[PDB]
């Protein structure tokens, strides 16, 4: 999603100070030969801020998912755009607004359960505990099976 | 006269000398102090906005 176009836009000016400043500072060499190819927690030890712990996550998780465990000129700016504000911010809410219209595109008042139900066998996400918890807490919300807007609306935002 | 008094005035200088030498230590010892003093004071800061963010929650 937003991940490639926040890539892009790294190309900037007070990132490019920070990633520039990083390197010339704490990137250097000259250890002993540990391999710091986990210099992400030192990046962040001496950042001196440190943003919110999501961005901390998904580049240490999503970055290298075939184990590549290297970072690259592009994971550089990656890491940067963990450092600064390049989030996409919840992506748009008139998306989220979009996709639950074409969720009640069958107008249940609400996005019904089957909604979701279909929605999963399309992702063909395996159904374990989270799955259908997930679903039904957020119809639940009230605790009392009755999916409303601002269910699912709460639940898909803060999320990019 | 002259030549006692030049022993004296050396005297001060080699006092002021080493005094000078002992705060300047003291400066930077307190100068990585203040180092850690505003790394700790930073954590403070993070941990800070973390709970409050958990209250709000």
């Amino acid at each position: 999603d937003d991940i490639y176009k926040a890539a892009v836009e790294q190309l900037t000016e007070e990132q490019k100070n920070e990633f520039k400043a990083a390197f010339d500072i704490f990137v250097l060499g000259a250890e002993d030969g540990c391999i710091s190819t986990k210099e992400l927690g030192k990046v962040m030890r001496m950042l001196g801020q440190n943003p919110t712990p999501e961005e901390l996550q998904e580049m240490i998780d999503e970055v290298d998912e075939d184990g590549s465990g290297t970072v690259d000129f592009d994971e550089f700016l990656v890491m940067m755009v963990r450092c600064m504000k390049d989030d996409s911010k919840g992506k748009s809410e008139e998306e989220l607004s979009d996709l639950f219209r074409m969720f009640d595109k069958n107008a249940d008042g609400y996005i019904d359960l089957d909604e979701l139900k279909m929605m999963l066998q399309a992702t063909g996400e395996t159904i374990t505990e989270d799955d259908i918890e997930e679903l039904m807490k957020d119809g639940d919300k009230n605790n009392d099976g009755r999916i409303d807007y601002d269910e699912f609306l709460e639940f898909m935002k803060g999320v990019e | 006269e002259a030549e006692k008094a030049a022993d004296e005035s050396e005297r001060g200088m080699k006092v002021i000398e080493s005094r000078a030498q002992k705060d300047e230590e003291k400066m930077e010892i307190q100068e990585i102090q203040l180092k850690e003093a505003k790394h700790i004071a930073e954590d403070a800061d993070r941990k800070y906005e973390e709970v409050a963010r958990k209250l709000v929650i």
